[PDB]
């Protein structure tokens, strides 16, 4: 090379994992940086009653697409362990920094949450808490599954509940600025995506549809350049 | 004296020293000499990069406009398009005089290159007068090809995914194209194979060719 | 003319017909200050050219070395044949400053001039050998040291100029000098400045603070070689 220029078990010993500097807050608590066989995430009656009930629908999650949840602590402190997520949440990279997403991961955005969604649906697994400021874009946009977010009836979780939060999913997906006004959804949205986004405000609770349903809508609508034939091949 | 030639196109194809090759190559052809797959290749890859990005600068240059010095806007898209014709309209000078002449892969490939080049030149355009030659020269070369190679060959599919896009692109009548596009397709999937690598990709293409023009 | 000109060549940019760009600005240059927008499309546009045209240089200069042949006639000509063409450039560019240079003292703008004089010798003295390469490398030395010294005194580390310039500085050395300390001092002197100056308030120095020193350490480690 030469130089370059100016372009122009599930339970974890304590001790075992090395938790580091503090990073920040989530919904609520704290959340810290953390080490082990790489880098990994800690979450620090009343605290033990939140933290077993917490770290009891967490304790539910094995999969790829979920937060990836690695432990819990007792020592010093009562701390959860999970992977580490390394950006911002979807409200950052839409809200401060203008992220630039491509169209097929938008519409990939929203495949993901309804894959999750749907496989803690199968483990009876409720959300009740979907928001931007809890959706992380885990490395190349890997998605890993509220004031003025949470849904009219429920700011009593139902299934319908937890739906009416991705509707707004699409609309922070196709809007990109901050309430919320629809008017900013972008112009090459497929007609199907710009459908569903309304179809996700209409008032009644119980018509939202089903997480099987929402998956095989993406993947039906999913499938929505032609150009010259490239150079022959040379070694 | 083309084996210096051939070398010195070699050279200016992978230094990003486009201009060179086609000269160069050019001497070998209008020499009268026989090309190989890669010796048509070197020259089919030279004018096609060649070709381009001009056509591309101008599809850059003749979006601006659409956004309206004004005059000068419009200027500059004339020259990069007067150029543009110029330089490959000595393609199709050397194809019919010397590439024309030329004797069946050979001479389906540079029939495919007549309506290739020419479909270049008539987009750019008059225009109701120019492109019916492309359409003879890609009927011609599908008609003539079509019972030279199987549909697997990956000259056939890029002359028969050329020949599907040219109907769209030319006049916008994807009803023969769609219908072409899948046409090749079950008898290509059914299979000679060194260069099938490359056929999956021709293959993929058209049917992501297919995919869009579902719209 | 001039805001048409601007107007070619800004079209010209978006159009990356930057061949175009040189005759543009070019002729921009004869009309002798140049502003800063305007200053900066000729920069990218010549390093533009330049680019391509040194690109291919070291890849056939690879390919000459692996050619051990007719092979030889063939590379040897061709790289000449390349060379008088870059140097035909760099005169150019290198006339236009010695020309238009001179109307400047606005001391970065100075300071801005003697540095794009300094690179391009650089470029010289690469295709350059011997004796040729000499006399261009002694021009070189001493256009960043009297850039260095006006940039030192009058521009403050925020400036990203003063920073890109002593990474060129330090590069020549590195690259040709071949004492990797004598780049590297002035370098990371520029480097340790430029983080204690990352402090400041002003967000675009802080933006092309952040954008530049990343360079700094790898480069520097990509030297401890």
């Amino acid at each position: 090379d030469r130089s370059s220029s100016a372009p122009n078990d599930w339970e974890i010993p304590d001790g075992q994992i090395t938790v580091g500097q503090r990073i920040g807050s989530g919904s609520f608590g704290t959340v810290y940086k953390g080490k082990w066989h790489g880098d990994v995430a800690v979450k620090m009656p009343q605290q033990l009653q939140a933290f077993k009930n917490e770290v009891g629908v967490l304790r539910k999650t094995r999969h790829v697409n979920i937060l990836l949840f690695m432990g819990y602590s007792t020592k010093p402190q009562l701390a959860i362990v999970t992977q580490w997520c390394e950006g911002s949440s979807l409200y950052h990279h839409l809200h401060i920094i203008e992220t630039k997403f491509e169209m097929i991961k938008l519409i990939d955005i929203a495949r993901q949450t309804a894959q999750g969604m749907d496989y803690l649906h199968a483990k009876s697994i409720i959300h009740r808490d979907l928001k931007s400021n809890n959706i992380f874009l885990h490395e190349d946009l890997t998605v890993k599954i509220s004031i003025l977010w949470m849904a009219p009836e429920v700011i009593p979780y139902s299934f319908q509940s937890d739906v009416y939060a991705f509707g707004i999913v699409l609309y922070e997906l196709m809007t990109g600025q901050l309430p919320p006004d629809l008017s900013k959804v972008r112009s090459n949205c497929p007609k199907a995506m710009k459908r569903l986004m309304a179809e996700c405000l209409k008032k009644k609770r119980d018509e939202r549809p089903l997480f099987p349903q929402i998956l095989a809508s993406i993947e039906l609508l999913a499938r929505s350049r032609s150009a010259s034939e490239p150079s022959l091949n040379r070694a | 004296d083309k084996n210096e030639l051939v070398q010195k196109a070699k050279l200016a194809e992978q230094a990003e020293r486009y201009d060179d090759m086609a000269a160069c190559m050019k001497s070998v052809t209008e020499q009268g000499a026989e090309l190989s797959n890669e010796e048509r290749n070197l020259l089919s890859v030279a004018y096609k990069n060649v070709v381009g990005a001009r056509r591309s600068s101008w599809r850059v240059v003749s979006s601006i406009e659409q956004k309206t010095k004004q005059q000068m806007a419009r200027e500059y898209r004339e020259k990069i398009e007067t150029e543009l014709r110029d330089i490959c309209n000595d393609v199709l000078s050397l194809l019919e005089k010397f590439l024309i002449p030329n004797a069946a892969e050979s001479k389906v490939f540079y029939l495919k290159m007549k309506g290739d080049y020419y479909r270049y030149l008539a987009e750019v355009a008059d225009k109701k007068g120019i492109v019916d030659q492309s359409q003879q020269a890609y009927q011609e070369a599908f008609e003539i090809s079509k019972k030279e190679m199987q549909p697997t060959h990956p000259i056939r599919l890029g002359l028969a995914l050329n020949f599907s896009v040219f109907y769209y692109e030319i006049l916008n009548s994807p009803e023969k194209a769609c219908s072409l596009a899948k046409t090749a397709f079950d008898e290509a999937i059914a299979e000679s194979e060194e260069s099938y690598k490359d056929s999956t990709l021709i293959m993929q293409l058209l049917r992501d060719n297919l995919t869009l023009w579902t719209s």
